[PDB]
C-alpha cells in the first residue's frame, strides 16, 4: 500500500553473510597469530575474532584466516554450483562472534567489521579531469 | 637602462578550471571587454 516501509537495513558494520548454514570451521585460524581470544572488554561473549592483516603477526598476516562454514554433521558446505566449499577469508577488524562448531541461520554475519558545485564543478567536467580517490573498475570479466 | 625580467607570465595552458580555483584576479581579462562589461 502507499507509504509503507519495505525496508530497513543498519549498514554501519558491514554485514557479511552466508546463504548456507552450520557450523564454523577455522582454516588457517590459529590463536595469537591469525585469531585470537578478544574477549569483550564489558560483557566477554564473543569468539576467537579475526585480526587486522597489519594488527596480526607478519607470519599469521602471511597466512589467509578463513572462516569455512560445514553443515552439522563437520561435513564441508559446498557452494551450490560450485565443488568449493563455503570458504569466506575474513578482512581485517573482522569481529567473530561464532565460536568453533556452533550452528548457524542463512545469511551470519561471519565478520562485524563497521563500514563541490557551482561553475568550478562545470569546468572539472569540462576539463576531463580525474577526482581524488576514484572507483576501481573491472577491466574484464572473470573470477575476482 | 636593462633590468632584469624573471617573472613568469601567464598563457592559455592555465585550464578553466584552474582559473575558478584562484583566488586572485586575472592581469587582463580573457573576455573581449572592459573593466566595467
Amino acid at each position: 500500500a502507499g507509504g509503507e516501509t519495505v525496508a530497513n537495513w543498519d549498514p554501519h558494520t558491514m554485514p557479511v553473510i552466508t546463504e548456507v548454514s552450520g557450523f564454523v570451521r577455522f582454516t588457517d585460524m590459529i590463536d595469537g597469530q591469525t585469531i585470537t581470544r578478544q574477549t569483550d572488554e564489558l560483557t566477554g561473549l564473543s569468539s576467537l575474532v579475526v585480526l587486522d592483516s597489519a594488527e596480526r603477526t607478519a607470519g599469521g598476516k602471511d597466512l589467509r584466516p578463513a572462516l569455512k562454514i560445514v553443515d552439522a554433521q563437520g561435513n564441508d558446505v559446498l557452494i551450490p554450483g560450485t565443488d568449493m566449499p563455503a570458504q569466506y577469508f575474513l578482512p581485517g577488524k573482522a569481529i567473530v562472534q561464532l565460536e568453533d562448531g556452533v550452528q548457524i541461520s542463512s545469511g551470519d554475519t561471519l565478520a562485524r567489521i563497521p563500514q563541490t558545485g557551482g561553475l568550478p564543478r562545470v569546468a572539472d567536467l569540462f576539463e576531463a579531469r580525474r577526482p581524488k580517490e576514484p572507483a576501481i573498475l573491472a577491466e574484464i570479466s572473470g573470477i575476482v | 637602462e636593462e633590468i632584469d625580467t624573471r617573472e613568469t607570465q601567464d598563457s592559455e595552458t592555465l585550464d578553466t578550471a584552474d582559473a575558478l580555483e584562484q583566488k586572485e584576479m586575472p592581469e587582463e581579462l580573457p573576455l573581449d571587454a572592459s573593466w566595467d562589461t
